[PDB]
């Protein structure tokens, strides 16, 4: 899994 | 050396950074070989203890991780980050742009400042923090 699995968002 | 923990892949950074519920997450981006980073990594090595109830560091190798430079941005030789559950917390250091710190600062007093001010931010609530100096100036007299 990447790191957008995280529930993440860039800036 | 470098004793502090390194992290190898994307899962392994996404899971340290929801890991920890009370305490803010530092993330040092960049090779390990580069004199900024160097000079960065003694610091966080130094103040490592001093901070350990409220915080936690680790280092990640932009060549080993480099998921996250498109979305963190990370072309600069050095940057720092900081998480709290899950939120990617914001400073106004005055340098122009409040998401990282692409650069290697000396003092680790500053440095304890900079961590404390933004875990009571982040318990408070605040998603953007206002640090107590501007670095917009060298402040070389």
């Amino acid at each position: 899994v990447p790191g957008l699995g995280r529930g993440a968002t860039g800036f | 050396s470098y004793m502090l923990p390194h992290l190898h892949n994307g899962w392994q950074v996404d899971q340290a950074i929801l890991s920890e519920e009370d305490r803010v997450v530092v993330i040092r981006f960049g090779h390990d070989w580069d004199p900024t980073c160097m000079k960065m990594d003694e610091v966080l090595y130094s103040i490592a203890e001093k901070v350990k109830n409220f915080a936690v560091i680790y280092l990640v190798d932009i060549t080993e991780v480099p998921d996250f430079n498109k979305m963190y941005e990370l072309y600069d030789p050095c940057t720092v980050m900081f998480f709290f559950r899950n939120k990617h917390i914001m400073i106004d250091l005055g340098t122009g742009n409040n998401n990282k710190i692409n650069w290697a600062m000396e003092d680790k007093q500053e440095m304890v400042d900079i961590i404390e001010t933004v875990y009571r931010g982040a318990r408070k609530g605040r998603g953007l923090v206002v640090s107590p100096k501007d670095y917009s100036t060298k402040y070389r007299y």
